[PDB]
This record gives structure tokens, C-alpha cells and sequence, in this order.
């Protein structure tokens, strides 16, 4: 089965149809004004109207702003791109900071483009170059078509084909009893290998025998393929079509990120608009989420000014746990949430608050029952009291080691005496900092 | 219903500077409102850009945050139209790892000069009625062949050449394909099959939507206009088969011996009448990010006859020029600030602030009561304009969640309590001051 | 084709170089080397 | 007009430095031991791969059962330089079209007992919608990768 | 007699993490001494690691210099054993010149998750005795030998081409994966080490193989999740496993591998063995890299982290800001701190006895007494170094068991910090700078 | 002849058989306490058991730290790897700082590999290839000492064919390496044409067949590098190798795991033996805090060499900490991991002996009336300045037609070349003109 993460219980925002927040739903509790705000932001994103609008979830460590930003990803579901980042991802050694931001902006916009796949495939039981009754004037013989006798586990059927196919079957090495395929949209024939039917006819032969296909000789489906506009940036910036000397040299050299031009963005936009107008491609504008936004350089913040105002951009969710810090990449300039005031003016700020003791207890219960743990109510009351003296994170983190200790002591549920052992084995930031201050000259 | 790649951004309502033909700013026109002095001045530089007679011109748009500096610049980018190059660069973007700062400015400059080439060639455009390809049994091995082409009016037979033959078979053209051949170059291009061959065919060798047979005369001319900028002329010339670097961004620090040769050969293409060099605009948005190294390049790059016009924006007081301890106006060194014209924007009145919110609701397809506009105008004067602009969307979304047809004042009072102004978040950060990090 | 040890249901994998019989495992090689 | 065609005197290396001064030559008997002690020797690949002692046991070259690569293909690719790299690339371009039409249609049942990873199961870069085999297989996307 | 490539390092003696079944620590066992609370905490996280049930858990082992923090992490790495990854780094190893601080941490995480896979195989493995081919299409016959059997293969057309392109001859040793037909020479048989008397630079001589000739078996493989990412970064990406020549692997590759490896555990094809990442000296991490660990500790395929640190309330690297351990508070509450304690004389004896037991040294009990004072007064890691020098002084003197006089001799030769700084402060104006 | 160098006179620690220092021996003088400490370190390195154990030579500029570290190299001789590096070598631009430490730690562990070097050379009398293609190639070789025939493998014959060899060429074959060199046509065929574009060498005046038991030295870093990137693979004789220039690269810790597991597989066979060596990280105070903190892993690891540091800095700032002062310029956390050896300023008589040892090494005859003056000028200045005057003073004596130093030569040189402290007085006086 899956292994539980720090956010595996977050299943959504748990809002009413009226957009109000329930006390405890979808694995969240509390934060109601910030959950309601995220309710408006889910509508902002699902509307597909807006570009480059941005929100800043601002609040102390452990108050839930990464949980809310991930709850939005659950309210949206997998149909639309949600692109997680930290501010620290911008410090690449291969490409400038501002282009890492531009690539992450272009990841948060998805095409959803759909097409027919059609292929003819099977074990080739014959290749009959089929002649006309007489040649044309001055000729010895004429082939009007090849007949290829493809077979699969559903049946055999002959395909009539253009005579030029033989001048590709002999560029391959196709022989009777191979399994082969033909791309119905392109007429290219490709050989997979001798069919598994022949795997016994030598003690050794130098090919991987291929299992016989199932379903008809002619296969069709429509398929929906979802690509970010950043996949289109990369596939145009570094082509994979192998048979050019520069394609091979570019594929033998080390791969690299490269500073993609505004012109490639322009040309891609000019072609996806062709396919959106022709109804061939849906669009799903989505979310860029940056956590730890206070790690961006002032050049990165001053690039977000252009990027957020741009009519292409995704909805952006910022998150920050900082007070009045210095803006990174300036020496002395203190600014609220570690963000320049002229970026902080461009974003809808959402205040995320400290939990009350009862909300911490309710979260610890929801962690325990999704972490797979049974806890006694007197142990939970004690663990909520530990949380109130420390942090939500430390009091949640005591659950799995208390379950290991209970299990080692032969019991199926956390008792009072288990939590106070783990609380003595493992310190928190508040209690550890006191030890460092008392032992100041020894570290 | 359907949604295109460009959507409702921060400036999408702006469609030009809203000047009349005597160059006076109207109070509200082409989406711009108020701001008379800076819009009038931008009209003069826009006319100077479009006149194109003089190189090495710089304009700095200055004033408080949220007062239309970027609105004017992203506004004249629309009034100048798409046919003339306008390059928007944030001052952060020149800080490359593929190239130096002075290279990234030399590219941003030269990417803002167009070389408009009109290309015309004879094309043959028809349904392929047949192809004959003849191949010798071995011999010297030269192929020879014929092609027959049809329109709804016309037909002919071409005895093909050798290079045409390898292109037609490379591109796997077949009878019933509709094609468009560049007669000057031997490049094929394919439109699709004609409908007529649903009757006789093989098991499918190709599949597409069908296309109608081409009309009229079999031979027709085509005209293309290419706005190839000088930077992309330098990249094409920097190495043989360099064309992918136009997209890939791969070429760092192109040789001066290439640029000084392109500056000669583009002048010859102007004097030959072969190409129209069109000066454009470089808009260095947030230019207070440039290092003093970059500003000193702008002192002297800005004096070639191949320099574009440039426009800058800044929202900075007396501040230290980035990369130094020296304080100066706009954070720009006086070496450059002496070399340019400064267009100064103004804070908004109530009348203008309300009128911006009124054109904004008209772009966003929002209805609000006059009571709601009144409260939102007060909010956009007590707080900044950008906050009030943003509450329009949130208030329309809250209104839609309660199934309302028009935003009321209590939807805005709701949203104002829901999403904070900076000035209110920075106040609540005082009562939880010990809980936030690194105060 | 099948192993030539008479009790053996396995496919032929290889043949004995001494006696030429088809074989499938070391156990069938040892048995074939006994019964010749 | 045509460029100025300068040519310099060739760089003169003495018979002495050519005979005795090339480290590739005078250390060739020592360079052999850098190759005999190489973990890329097909003997040590086989012994590291199939003759492990533990019921579970970590070893390198475990990925060679899930890339297509043979132990001697990996040795030749490591010990025979950029020519062997290039030939092994050209054949991997060919093999990707064979892998893609398997990977995109062989969906039902399973590869064996609905368990065991098959050879090539780590070659995942074909599954991207924009991968060259899929981009060649589906005619629409080929126009977005222009 | 023979000296192995791995030999007596500073933690070599701690062959485990001494615990009873109830996780009660023994006062001295598996080489570890004392530190009872920190060894219970280490045991509880060791069972949390062995479970693998929950992700991105992190433990910071913190305490004064010499107080066993790397010892607990190395004793724990030995007690966890092989067959579950344990990536150890110093925190300063992430500062690469060819990839970001994000990347070197992301690789260090991904290299600690083990995808464990079953694979089904048959390989031929033997000395080729001879090859027969006719001259018509060809149908050759080829003999394989192993110490247990001599056998012949009827072989197909493509095989004859492959054997003659790979130039096999009698007395070569070969393998062939039958499922794929790929030949692989291993060498020439030792029984054949004379049919030439000058031989090519990449010939190798090997034993003739043994057991069954066409072994049919399943084999398990463990692949660290990083290798699956590297192999997919570029076409011949596996060469960059060994070369280190890869960096900045695309996020769209890593999130594809997550979805695929999740699909394999859902199909039951492979299971994810979550290992440990140990960052010794984690206080060297930059603020831009601690802020990455914050979101790294939240993937369902993050490792368990362990960190060691040795810092008071101290300036976080890349900032003006003081904090506990030199680590940001926004990471320190995701962490779960384990505190190590200074040693008593009682414990400092037993650890010096265990180091002498590891180093193959006998000492007089008076010599352990005087050395225990030296280790208690100066530093434990100085007394742990005197015992080797005292053995060498004693051997040079033709003794056998180190005497108190041999300890005092070494202590007169090799200074600690405190005596060396005193002599530096006496001669001071001769040294450069302060 | 050889060139005299700043240390070419030190030939060992000069200790007696008890391990105590002689007053003056093996080119060293004085320094007895540090020389006796280095005696224990030479016994430690000769004992092979230890890994990562490290030593700091601490003390003022010009007090013998590098002379004693090279004395340790001379006590061990060429038979054990001694790898010198400056701490300043760590700042590479192709790889990270904490890789250059690991490369140099891997240069200081050696393998010793015996093989019987087996050379054949002579005029090729015939080449005759013999399977139906080539089973083996018979070659005949002749010299003015006799004739032999060899049974070459087909890969050696491919090498003869790449060297464009024909009957009558003079060839060098090496039977271990499979190396082949054409040396020229045998000059008995020098009349075959009157001009041909070939060089004709006389038939060798030596044996057709020569043997040595050679004893090869190689290091784990030679293995790491030659196995990490794909080899150049061809003897030039290629042009793919024109495209990709080499670079130094961050060799992964997972490759080094396999190199260790392979070298264990060979030293168990007795095919190689290990020689744990010394890394001499000279001027360690020039390492950065990230490099220093990586040593807190590298000195613990069970594989590592012995490490000798040297430093002459006072209570100065630790490089890369922007603030933190620490003794010898080294973090206290590392200074608690090393056995410190003190180094002392000499008395004038001990300098005067060094001046004579320098003179009688450097090739100078010196009269006592001048040697007393260099002894005095050493006390007025520093030891290295006095020593530096010897060649200049002898070179004026040689120009003045004299066989020896006398007072007037050293006295003239003193008034002609300034020392570091008399020149500093000139710069302090003329402060406004520099
Ligand atoms: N027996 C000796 N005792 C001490 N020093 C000696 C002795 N023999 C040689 N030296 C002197 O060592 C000097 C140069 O190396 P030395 O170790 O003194 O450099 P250092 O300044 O102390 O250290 P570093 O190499 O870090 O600069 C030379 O003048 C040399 O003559
Ligand atoms: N409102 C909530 N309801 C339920 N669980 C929550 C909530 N907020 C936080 N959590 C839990 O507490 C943890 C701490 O919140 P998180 O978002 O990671 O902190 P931070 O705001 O500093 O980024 C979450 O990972 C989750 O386990
Ligand atoms: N004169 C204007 N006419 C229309 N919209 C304006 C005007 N001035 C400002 N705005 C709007 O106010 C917002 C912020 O103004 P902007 O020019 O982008 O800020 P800044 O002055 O700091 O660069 C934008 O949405 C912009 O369209
Ligand atoms: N509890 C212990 N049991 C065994 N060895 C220990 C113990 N504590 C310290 N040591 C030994 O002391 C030396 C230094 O301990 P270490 O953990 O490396 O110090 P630190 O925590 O400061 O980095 C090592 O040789 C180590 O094995």
C-alpha cells in the first residue's frame, strides 16, 4: 500500500455549496476565513477567465498555508495543472533565475489535445506482390498492389497496399512470421521481431521473440493527451528527431536547460491559438504554487512584476512564514513577509492564524486516524496539551513514534504513559533552544 | 465559451493611449483614463518612434507605484500596433548565465530593430492527378519523372527535374493529394487529400480530414512579410545551420565581427530597396534593477544609428544604484539620467480612480451597483488602486457563488474582510509578532 | 520438441554433445548420461 | 570575394617526444591495470548481477536488467569511446519506435502473472506525449513540435 | 596478514546500536557505550525506518563535540544493515559546481529510496568448445561447456552473424541472455591460458563456469529511485551515474517516475523500500537549502532524514539571523530533536576499552586510568587518538602492553587544542595574523 | 645532474633505532620534539591498520613544517604514496571544492601490482595467419642475438596490421600489455629502393626476448578517473575523440563503492597489495569552512589515508566564515580531530648548522668567517633569508675569481638584496610614494 506523507489527509477545502467553511471536513479543520478565501480562489481558477492574478498565504510556521495551497489542488483535481515550487528552485546553475520562474509559469498552463491513433499490426503470414493481368506498354510486369497477410489472436486479414511498400519492407528485414506494424496515418511500416510462435525453432537465435498481438489487425482509439506549454517550449527548443548530425550531436552532448527566447513563446502561442480556435485543443490554465516565496532574490521579485501582469500567466499562489525580514539580494531593506512592498501590492493576502488548543486536538485526531493509529482520549488530551506548550508539528510528530513504542510494549493503542516517554526521548525546538542557551560555551 | 491562450491579465483592457489626431489625451479612451500629462508626453514619443528618423532616444516613465507607468508603456505597445517591434524586458532579465549583462542588453536592443522583408514567389497549387517516377536498372542511377496537376478550372503536365523528384518522394506525395510547390525553391507543401478518392483506395496508407480541390489558375503568386529583427539576423549569421538558436536561446556572446558586418549588410539591404529596416521600442520595465555596469553600457550602446528607441519604468526615490553605494534619483546613474527625457505620472483623483474601476468591470464582464462602485472607490483611495482592481474579481466570484446577477456593496464588504490589503496584513503581523520568523 | 529423458515433460532447451539427445536441465543431462 | 586563407607552419613534435613522451604509450602496461581492475569488466558485471549471495542484495548494474543493455554492451560502450556511444545511440533511436508501439497498445492482462518487470521497463522517456516515437505516431502533435 | 581496502576508521568499532527487544539500550554492546536516552530515541526512529509506513520524517541528533552524534548515526547505519538504503553525506557536499543546491539535495533524497523489483531470467553461461557452420540460409551448431556438462545448441541465422561479429573462438567463456539473444564474452578459460604467447590488451582469463548451463531463475533487484531518474534524464544517461556528469534533471521526469513507481506498487510489480538520508554537519546547509528541505520533507517518497549538528544559538548560513543549531525555526519544528549528553568517567573508560579492543591493543589498568583523565580533561577524541600512538611508542620500545609512561610519552609529543593554543599565545607575534 | 631545491638536503627524520632524535642527521638538525613525533607517525603509516587518522604540523613561518612532512615522505620512500597538495588547490572551476578533497584523499591510497614484463623485439622474418579465418598468427622475430617464433592472438595481429607492419620491419611487442610499436624497416632492406619514405633501423644488438619482474604503482584515484568517464578507447587512431574535450567531473560515491568492492576482490587473490599512504594538505589554513567541514566525514571514513596538515597562522579568521577567529586558521571542530605537533623557532647555533648543510648541498664552499656572518644575519632577519644569500654570494665569489665565500661576498649581498623586514621599513618611511 501507499506510505503516509505530511499532507495525505488533506482531501479538499470541505466547503458548503454556499461557500462557507465547515468546522471539520475533507481532512481540514479551522482556518475558516482562509478556507473560504481559498473557496473564492478555486472559483477564480475554475472560471478560466483570469491570468496572472496572485494570492499570498501569510501566517506563522505550522498554521496550515501549505495544507491550504495543496487543498486547492484537490478541489481542482488532476484535470488541471498544479505546479508546486519553492522559492529556492530559482537558483539553477544552468539557466538564469528569471527563466526558471518563466518555465514554472509555463508549466502551470496545460493543453488537453485529442486525436485518433490508428495502426495495422500482426504476424505477417504472407507478402504477395500482386500483379495486373498484363503489363503496361513496354514493361515486363506491373504490381498494382502488395497484399500483406497480417494475423492477431482475433483473426487473419489480408491488407491491400501501395506497391511502394515493398521498397520499405526490404529496407527493414521483414519476412513471413515476423510481427510488424503500419501507422495508418503515415504509411510507415516497422518490424518488431519474429513472433513468439517461432521461439522454439532453434536452441538459440539472436532476437527477442515478440508475443502475438490481440484485438483486431486494425486498431483504433481516440486518445486525450495533456501537455504543458513548457513541454512545447522544450520539444521545440531541443528537437528529438534523430537523423540530423545536429540532432545526434545535441543528444550525445550533456543535456542542459537553456534561456528560451520570448520569440519561441510567441510562436507557440500563435499555433496553440490556431488549435484552440479550430477546437482541436482544449486549454486548462492552472496554478503555479510557490512555497517559501521569501527565498526569491529581488531580481526574481522584480521579474514577477512583468510575469504576473502578463495576459498569458497562470493563477499564482505564494506562501510565506516570514515577518518583516530583509528582502533576499538586498543588504538592509526590511519588508513585510520578506517580499518587496511593490510585489506585495500586486497580491491578495490571506491571513492564516494560530490554532486554539481544541483545533490542535482535532487535527491530531485526524492525523492519528489517517496515519493508521489508535490513540486513547486521555493520551490525545495530553498530546493536545503538549501541542499547546510547543507546536502543532511536534505534537503531530509524536504519533508514529508513540505507536512504535506502544507496539513494542505489546499494546494496540497509545496510552498516556507512552506519549510522556516519547516527549522525554525527543525534544522540540522550544525545549532544545533552552538547552543550547544553558550550555552556551560548549557548542 | 472557448478560452484562448491570452486571457484577462493586468493590462488587457488597455488598447492604446486614447489620444486624438491633434495629440490631445481624451479623459477616457482606448481603455486608458485620467493621467493626462504622461499620456500626452507618451503620445509625442510614440509619434517619434513611428516617425523613426532618429536613433538613440530614451524615455523614463516615473512616479508612485500603481499610477499607470506600466499601463502607459503596455498601452503604447498597442497603439504602435503588432507590425513594429516592441520588446518588453524586466530589468531583472538581463542577468543571464549564458552571456554577460552587456550581451543581454545588446540582444534586447537588436531584438527591437525590425528588418521587414517582403518575400514574393511563384507557387504551383493543385490536386496531384498523377506522378510518374522513372528509375534506371542500375547505371549512373539518375531518376527522371512527370507530375500532372489539376484545379477546378485547369490542368497541366510537368516534366520534373532531379531535385524536385527527391523532394516529392521525400514528402511522399501521392495521387489525390493537394499540394503547393514553391517554384523558386523546390519545397513542397501539403494541404491534404481531395475528396474524390473515397471509391478506389488501398488499406489506409494515410488518414486526415479531406480538403476541397484548389480553384482558379494553376500557377499563382504568394506574398509574405517577415519582421526579422537584427538579433535574429545576428544569430542566423553567427554559425552555419544556426537557425534553431533563435528558439533555443543557445547562442551566448555573438562576435562583434558578426554584428559590425550585419550593421553594414542591413544598410546595403536598405539602400538596395531589398528590406525595410523599421526601428522599434525596447521597454526596460523596472529598470532600477540594472547594475551600474549595465547602465554604463546603456550610456554608449544608445548612440549607434542601429539603436532602437527605449522606454524605461521606475517607482524608486533617491536610492543606491544597484551594484554600488552611490545614491541617485530613480536608482539610475546621472550619466544615463542626463541622456534621457523623464515623463512623470501623477496619483489619481476619486473621479479617475472610480473611472478606472468602471472600465475594469467593463473588461471583466462584471456588473456592479453604483453603491458598490462608491465603496470600492473609497477602498481604492484608502488602500492602493491594485487592491481595489483585484476585489472586483473576488466580489464577482462571491456574487456568482450566491447566484446574484450584479455585485452589491455587501459582496465587496465581504471580500474586503476576506482578502487583506498589505496595510492591514502588516498591522496584524504586529499582534502575532513573536510567531512569524526573523522580524 | 521435448526432453528425450522419457519421464520428462519439459521443452527441449539444448542437446547432449556426446549422445545427441535433446535435453532440458542438469538432472536430464545426468540421467541421459546414465542411460547410454 | 573570399576569406583570407592563412596557414601556419605545422606544430613540430620531435621523434623523441613522439616515441617516449606520450603517456598513452609509456604507461600502456599500467593503463592495462586501470582496465583489469575496472568494474565494467563483463566478468564483474555478471558476477555482481546474477551471482549475489543475499536473498535481497544491493548491487550496481541492477539497472542493466531494465535498460536493454547487455554486460558486454556496457563494457564496450565504456571501454571503446565515443564511436561506440554513437553507434549505440543510433540503434536506440531505431529501438524506440519498436518500444513505443508495444508500450501504447499492449495494455491488457500483464507481462507475466501480473508481476515481474520486463526488459526495457526503465526506458520511460517514450511515455511523454511529446516523445519522438509518439509525436511521429500521432500526426497532430508533430505540428506543435514544428 | 593481508590488508583490506576498508580498515580501522574512527567509527569502525560500533558494529551496531545496542538494544534489547524492548528497545532498552545496553550500557555497553555492539561497540556503543552510554547515551541511553539518545539510543532509545535512535532505536525508535530505527523501527520507524524499518516500518517505512510514513514519509519525510526527520531527526536532528544535536549535542556538544565528541558526544557520539555521528557515532549514533553510524551505529544506526550498521544496525539498519544493507538491503535498505543509507545515503550519508557531509552537509557541505551539496554545494556542487554543476547543479543547484536544490538538485544536490533532491538527488541525495532520491538516492535513499530503494525500488525493489523481481525479474525473471534465463542465461546460458559456459566456455564455448567449438562452432560448426555450413555453407548453403546457414544453420550452425555450437557447443557450450561447463564444469558439470558438455552440450550443443542448434542455432539460428542471426546468431551466426552475432557470434562472428563478436568473434567468439574455442575456449572463450560467454553468456547469452536467451530472452534477448545478446552475447557477452567474459574472458578465456584458465584451461586455455597457453594457446597464445602474446595477447590483446583487453583479454582476461576466468574460471570455466559451473552448475547448470542455462540457469532459469527469478532474481530480485534493488534500484535506488535516483537511478531511474538519471537513466531517463538523457538517452545514454546511465553513464552519468558513474561519471557524476548529470545535473538539473527536469521536474517533469521526476514526477513521471513518481507516477510510474506508484503504478508499479499498485500493480504489485515493485515495492518501495524507504531508506535514510544522513546529513552529518547539517549546519553547513545554506538558508536557500534549508528552505528546500521544508517542501522536500512532504513527498510520499521522501526518505527518513537524520542530521547531526554541533552548534549553539548560531548564525544561519547565508543570513544575519541567529537561531538554535544554526537551522531555521521553519525546519526545526518539522525535525524531532535527539539530544546527546557528555560522558562520565565510568563511560569514558568503557569506550576507550572498546577502541583498544578494536585496534588490537592491551593497556595497563593504570594506563586506562591516566588516559581516562586525559580524555575527560582535554577531549574524548584526543584520548581515542593517543591509544594508537601509545601502541606504536610501546612497539618501538620493544614492550607489549602500553604503560602509563607510554601515555605520558605520547602526551609529551602530540598536543591537544588547549596546550597548542597556549604555546601559540606564547610565541604569538611569530605566527601570521593575530 | 639534478637541480638543488628548497628541501633537496632532507633525506629522512634522522632518528636513531630507539626512536629518539639525533641532534643532526639525514640532513635535518634541531627540532627534536617534532621529529620524534613524526617518528611515531612514520610507524603509524608503516603499520597500515589505520584510516583517516590525521596530524597537524603547527608553528611559525620558516620552522621546518614542510621539511618534516617531506622527511616523512623520505622515511617511507617511493614504495608508499605521498600526495602533496596546497589547501589552495581546492578551488577548482571544473568541480566542487569537496570533490577535490576526495580526489586527493583517493590519490593517497596505492595498489602495488607485480607483473613479469615480457618484451619481444626484432626484425619480423614472417607473418603467417592460420577457425578458417584466423585461429592464431605465427610471427618470426630475429636479432643479432638470435631468432624466435611467437603465436600471437588475432587482437595482437590487428595491432600489427594497424601499425602497418610487413616482413622485414623491426618491431617491439610486449606480451603482457599487447602493446606493439613499429620502429622502422630493418636496414638489411635499406637498398630495396634508393629513396623510400621510411626510416631504416639496424637489426637490434640485443636479445629477442627480455624479462623483468616489474612492480607497478597505481592509486585508487587512477582507478576512479579511468573508470568514471568512457575511455578515449583508441590509440589516437580516431576522430570522434576530437569533439568532446575532457573535463574533471564529480565522480559519484556509488562508483567508488564498486571500485572498493573490485579492489577487495583482487587483493583477496593476492594479484595486488594495498599501500595506505599520506595526503599532505600543506597550508591547510587556506581551505574554506565547507572544505574543513567535509574533512569531518573524510577523516572518519574506514578507507581514508593518513592526512598531514600544516599551518603557520595565529588566532586568525577561518576562511569563508567572514568573522570567526580560530587557532591555526582551522575550525575547533576539526582541530579536535588531529594530533597536533608543535614547531619552534631555532637558537642561532641551530640556524648556523642549517646554513652549512645548505651550503654543502647547494655546492658552495664557505669559510667560517662568512658562516658566522650568515648565522648572525639569520638572527637579524629569518632563516630563509640567510639561506637565500648562499648562491648569490657564491656567484659573486665565482665572478670575483674565488673558490669560496668570504665575509665581503655575503656582506655585499646583504647590502644588495633586502629581507622582508628591512624592506618593510623602507615602505613605512616612503609611505606617500608607493
Ligand atoms: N632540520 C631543519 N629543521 C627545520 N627546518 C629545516 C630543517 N632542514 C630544512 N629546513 C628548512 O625549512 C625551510 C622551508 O620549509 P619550512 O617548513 O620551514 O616552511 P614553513 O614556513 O615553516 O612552512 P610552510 O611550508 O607552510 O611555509 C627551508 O629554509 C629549509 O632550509
Ligand atoms: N487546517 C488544517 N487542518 C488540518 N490539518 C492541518 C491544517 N493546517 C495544518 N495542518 C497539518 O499541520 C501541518 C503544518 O501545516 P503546514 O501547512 O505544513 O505549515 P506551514 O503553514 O508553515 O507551511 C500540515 O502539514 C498538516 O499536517
Ligand atoms: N491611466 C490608467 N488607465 C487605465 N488603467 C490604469 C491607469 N493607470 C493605472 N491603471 C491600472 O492600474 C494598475 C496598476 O498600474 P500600473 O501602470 O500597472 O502600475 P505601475 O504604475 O506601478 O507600473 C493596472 O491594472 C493598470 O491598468
Ligand atoms: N557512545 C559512543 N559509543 C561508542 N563510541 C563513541 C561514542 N560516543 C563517541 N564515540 C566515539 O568518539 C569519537 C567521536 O564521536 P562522534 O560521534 O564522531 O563525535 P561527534 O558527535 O561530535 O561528531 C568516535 O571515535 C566515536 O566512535
Amino acid at each position: 500500500t501507499q506510505r503516509i506523507a505530511s499532507h495525505s489527509h488533506v482531501k479538499g477545502l470541505g466547503l458548503d455549496e454556499s461557500g462557507l467553511a465547515k468546522q471539520a471536513a475533507s481532512g481540514l479543520v479551522g482556518q475558516e476565513n482562509a478556507r473560504e478565501a481559498c473557496g473564492v480562489i478555486v472559483e477564480l481558477i475554475k472560471s478560466k477567465k483570469m491570468a496572472g492574478r496572485a494570492v499570498l498565504l501569510a501566517g506563522p510556521p505550522g498554521t496550515g498555508k501549505t495544507a491550504l495551497a495543496l487543498a486547492i489542488a484537490q478541489e481542482l483535481g488532476s484535470k488541471v495543472p498544479f505546479c508546486p515550487m519553492v522559492g529556492s528552485e530559482v537558483y539553477s546553475t544552468e539557466i538564469k533565475k528569471t527563466e526558471v520562474l518563466m518555465e514554472n509559469f509555463r508549466r502551470a498552463i496545460g493543453l488537453r489535445i485529442k486525436e485518433t491513433k490508428e495502426v495495422y499490426e500482426g504476424e505477417v503470414t504472407e507478402l504477395t506482390p500482386c500483379e495486373t493481368e498484363n503489363p503496361m506498354g513496354g514493361y515486363g510486369k506491373t504490381i498494382s498492389h502488395v497484399i500483406i497477410g497480417l494475423k492477431t489472436a482475433k483473426g487473419t486479414k489480408q491488407l491491400k497496399l501501395d506497391p511502394s511498400i515493398f521498397e520499405s519492407l526490404q529496407k527493414e528485414r521483414v519476412e513471413a512470421g515476423d510481427v510488424i506494424y503500419i501507422e495508418a496515418n503515415s504509411g510507415a511500416v516497422k518490424r518488431q521481431g519474429r513472433c513468439d510462435t517461432y521461439a522454439t525453432e532453434f536452441d538459440l537465435e539472436a532476437e527477442e521473440y515478440v508475443p502475438l498481438p490481440k484485438g483486431d489487425v486494425h486498431k483504433k482509439k481516440e486518445i486525450i493527451q495533456d501537455v504543458t506549454l513548457h513541454d512545447l517550449d522544450v520539444a521545440n527548443a531541443r528537437p528529438q528527431g534523430g537523423q540530423d548530425i545536429l540532432s545526434m550531436m545535441g543528444q550525445l552532448m550533456k543535456p542542459k536547460k537553456t534561456e528560451i527566447t520570448d520569440k519561441l513563446r510567441g510562436e507557440i502561442n500563435k499555433v496553440v491559438n490556431k488549435y484552440i480556435d479550430q477546437g482541436i485543443a482544449e486549454l486548462v490554465p492552472g496554478v503555479l504554487f510557490v512555497d517559501e516565496v521569501h527565498m526569491l532574490d529581488i531580481e526574481c521579485f522584480t521579474y514577477l512584476h512583468r510575469a504576473l501582469e502578463s495576459s498569458i500567466a497562470p493563477i499564482v499562489i505564494f506562501a510565506s512564514n516570514r515577518g518583516n525580514c530583509v528582502i533576499r539580494g538586498t543588504e538592509d531593506i526590511t519588508s513585510p513577509h520578506g517580499i518587496p512592498l511593490d510585489l506585495l501590492d500586486r497580491v491578495m493576502i490571506i491571513r492564516t492564524m494560530l490554532y486554539t488548543p481544541q483545533e490542535m486536538k482535532q487535527i491530531i485526531k485526524i492525523r492519528a486516524q489517517t496515519e493508521g493509529i489508535n490513540i486513547s482520549e486521555e493520551a490525545l488530551n495530553h498530546l493536545g496539551e503538549i501541542g499547546t506548550k510547543t507546536t502543532l508539528r511536534y505534537s503531530v510528530q509524536l504519533l508514529t513514534p508513540a505507536n512504535l513504542l506502544a507496539k513494542i510494549n505489546g499494546k494496540d493503542s497509545i496510552e498516556k504513559e507512552h506519549v510522556e516517554e516519547i516527549s522525554e526521548l525527543f525534544y522540540d525546538a522550544k525545549s532544545s533552544a533552552k538547552i543550547l542557551a544553558d550550555q552556551q560555551d560548549k557548542y | 465559451d472557448v478560452t484562448r491562450i491570452e486571457r484577462i491579465g493586468a493590462h488587457s483592457h488597455i488598447r492604446g493611449l486614447g489620444l486624438d489626431d491633434a495629440l490631445e489625451p481624451r479623459q477616457a479612451s482606448q481603455g486608458m483614463v485620467g493621467q493626462l500629462a504622461a499620456r500626452r508626453a507618451a503620445g509625442v514619443v510614440l509619434e517619434m518612434i513611428r516617425e523613426g528618423k532618429i536613433a538613440g532616444r530614451a524615455v523614463l516613465i516615473a512616479g508612485q507605484p500603481g499610477t499607470g507607468k506600466t499601463a502607459i508603456a503596455m498601452g503604447m505597445a498597442q497603439a504602435l500596433g503588432p507590425d513594429t517591434p516592441f520588446t518588453a524586458i524586466a530589468g531583472s532579465e538581463i542577468f543571464s548565465l549564458e552571456m554577460s549583462k552587456t550581451e543581454a542588453l545588446t540582444q534586447a536592443f537588436r531584438r527591437s530593430i525590425g528588418v521587414r522583408i517582403k518575400e514574393e514567389t511563384e507557387i504551383i497549387e493543385g490536386e496531384v492527378v498523377e506522378i510518374q517516377i522513372d528509375r534506371p536498372a542500375t547505371g549512373t542511377g539518375s531518376k527522371v519523372g512527370k507530375l500532372t496537376l489539376k484545379t477546378t478550372e485547369m490542368e497541366t503536365i510537368y516534366d520534373l527535374g532531379t531535385k524536385m523528384i527527391e523532394s516529392l518522394t521525400k514528402d511522399k506525395v501521392q495521387a489525390g493529394d493537394v499540394i503547393t510547390i514553391d517554384k523558386a525553391t523546390g519545397k513542397i507543401s501539403k494541404l491534404g487529400r481531395s475528396f474524390t478518392r473515397a471509391r478506389d483506395y488501398d488499406a489506409m496508407g494515410s488518414q486526415t480530414k479531406f480538403v476541397q480541390c484548389p480553384d482558379g489558375e494553376l500557377q499563382k503568386r504568394k506574398e509574405v512579410v517577415h519582421t526579422v529583427s537584427l538579433h535574429e539576423i545576428d544569430v542566423i549569421n553567427s554559425r552555419t545551420q544556426g537557425f534553431l538558436a533563435l528558439f533555443s536561446g543557445d547562442t551566448g556572446e555573438i562576435k562583434s565581427e558578426v554584428r559590425e558586418q550585419i550593421n553594414a549588410k542591413v544598410a546595403e539591404w536598405r539602400e538596395e530597396g531589398k528590406a525595410e529596416i523599421i526601428p522599434g521600442v525596447l521597454f526596460i520595465d523596472e529598470v532600477h534593477m540594472l547594475d551600474i555596469e549595465s547602465f554604463s553600457f546603456l550610456n554608449r550602446a544608445l548612440e549607434s544609428d542601429m539603436a532602437p528607441v527605449l522606454i524605461m519604468a521606475t517607482n524608486r526615490g533617491i536610492t543606491r544604484i544597484r551594484g554600488t553605494s552611490y545614491q541617485s534619483p530613480h536608482g539610475i546613474p546621472i550619466d544615463l539620467l542626463d541622456r534621457l527625457l523623464i515623463v512623470s505620472t501623477t496619483p489619481y483623483s476619486e473621479k479617475d480612480t472610480k473611472q478606472i474601476l468602471r472600465i475594469r468591470c467593463e473588461e471583466e464582464d462584471v456588473e456592479m451597483s453604483e453603491d458598490a462602485y462608491t465603496v470600492l472607490t473609497r477602498i481604492g483611495l484608502e488602500t492602493s488602486l491594485r487592491y481595489a482592481i483585484q476585489l472586483i474579481t473576488a466580489a464577482s466570484l462571491v456574487c456568482r457563488k450566491r447566484k446574484g446577477t450584479e455585485v452589491q456593496v455587501d459582496d465587496i464588504k465581504r471580500v474586503y474582510s476576506l482578502f487583506l490589503d498589505e496595510s492591514r496584513s502588516t498591522q496584524y503581523m504586529k499582534e502575532y509578532q513573536d510567531a512569524f520568523l526573523f522580524n | 520438441p521435448r526432453c528425450s529423458v522419457p519421464g520428462c515433460p519439459h521443452p527441449r532447451r539444448y542437446a547432449c554433445s556426446r549422445t545427441g539427445q535433446a535435453l532440458c536441465s542438469l538432472q536430464c543431462y545426468r540421467i541421459n548420461l546414465q542411460m547410454r | 570575394w573570399s576569406p583570407f586563407h592563412i596557414s601556419l607552419k605545422p606544430y613540430h613534435i620531435s621523434k623523441f617526444i613522439y616515441r617516449h613522451g606520450q603517456i598513452r604509450v609509456f604507461n600502456h602496461s599500467r593503463d592495462r591495470w586501470l582496465r583489469v581492475l575496472s568494474p565494467f569488466a563483463p566478468d564483474y558485471i555478471q558476477r555482481s548481477l546474477f551471482h549475489r549471495k543475499g536473498i535481497n542484495e544491493e548491487s550496481c548494474f541492477s539497472f542493466l536488467r531494465f535498460i536493454d543493455i547487455s554486460p558486454a554492451e556496457m563494457a564496450n560502450l565504456m571501454l571503446q569511446g565515443l564511436l561506440a556511444r554513437w553507434l549505440a545511440l543510433f540503434l536506440s533511436l531505431k529501438a524506440s519506435y519498436r518500444l513505443h508501439q508495444l508500450r501504447s497498445w499492449g495494455a491488457p492482462e500483464g507481462e507475466s502473472h501480473q508481476r515481474y518487470l520486463r526488459n526495457k521497463d526503465f526506458l520511460l522517456g517514450v511515455n511523454f506525449p511529446l516523445s519522438f516515437p509518439n509525436l511521429c505516431s500521432c500526426p497532430l502533435l508533430k505540428s506543435l513540435v514544428f
